[PDB]
């Protein structure tokens, strides 16, 4: 499960 | 607490030093001492689109006499001096497995407006599942039956009419639906006038007392910059102090990193003081 990306 | 020109005059002054932003950067974003419990659940994990991004158990919403868990989250802006408060249920954008719990919160309180900010994909990633029909397609989720009934397309947004059935019951409920989809994640709007005008219009659809369904794909960075405009446009009218800081730690306190960059940040203060210095009289 992946955190919400700031970045590309 | 000061006045509208006063917290007006400190909020450019803080984005020329700048303060502002610096106080921004302190800020936590999940309010220490609020468990979060239910969204870690082994059943409930892959209900959450981000990892980092779960309900507080105390503003989390439930289901009416359902136990089934969702990622979303009450949050209510007050406007005392004005007796005003303005309700909204702030939600991730749906998994093709949470379809069905999105559609029972819009029954559970006959939400009549969906306020989705983001695009289905982006960068070839899924960011949101689609939870409506392309007209004039019918689909079931979770024992309700949706239709689009009205597609139309402005600039920068796209407003659909949609009829939700309940099929053990056999009522219905329309709602409308708003899909802004010129903001990327987690940057500003692609136009701050579309932008603007877009709240303004969202803010001339609400029904008394109801809450506005608000998401994006987290439902917490463009719905956060939508939150904190809205409150300050209610409070500009109304001559009241605007401290974007104060606004920024109550979303907050109600779910967690409301307003995900710093450059979001800045884009609404900035467009806080545009505002009034738009409609600023003498």
């Amino acid at each position: 499960f992946s955190a919400y990306p700031s970045e590309e | 607490a000061d006045t509208l020109e006063g917290s007006m005059a400190q909020l450019k002054k803080g984005l020329e030093s700048g303060t502002v932003l610096i106080q921004f950067e302190q800020l936590y974003r999940k309010k220490p001492g609020l468990a979060i419990t239910f969204a870690k659940l082994p059943q409930n994990l892959d209900k959450n689109r981000y990892k980092d991004v779960l309900p507080y158990d105390t503003t989390r919403v439930l289901l009416q006499g359902n136990e089934d868990y969702i990622n979303a989250s009450y949050v209510n802006m007050e406007i005392p001096a004005a007796n005003l408060v303005n309700k909204y249920i702030a939600t991730q954008g749906p998994l093709p497995h949470t379809c069905a719990q999105f559609w029972q919160v819009v029954w559970d309180q006959k939400l009549s407006l969906i306020v989705m900010l983001t695009t289905l994909t982006e960068r070839g990633r899924t960011k949101c599942h689609q939870y409506w029909p392309d007209p004039p397609d019918v689909m079931n989720h979770g024992g309700f039956h949706i239709q689009c009934q009205s597609e139309d397309c402005t600039i920068a947004y796209v407003s659909r009419e949609m009829l939700v059935t309940n099929t053990q019951t056999g009522e219905e409920h329309t709602v409308t639906h708003l899909q802004y989809v010129a903001w990327p994640a987690f940057g500003v709007p692609d136009d701050s006038s579309d932008f603007l005008e877009f709240v303004n219009y969202v803010r001339s659809l609400r029904v008394d007392s109801e809450p506005v369904l608000v998401h994006s794909s987290a439902g917490i960075g463009r719905t956060g910059v939508l939150v904190t405009m809205e409150t300050a446009m209610c409070l500009t009218e109304r001559n009241l102090p605007i401290y974007p800081l104060d606004i920024v730690r109550k979303m907050r306190d109600q779910r967690a990193g409301m307003v995900q960059t710093s450059s979001q940040y800045k884009f609404v203060c900035e467009a806080i003081l545009r505002v009034y210095e738009e409609g600023l009289v003498q």
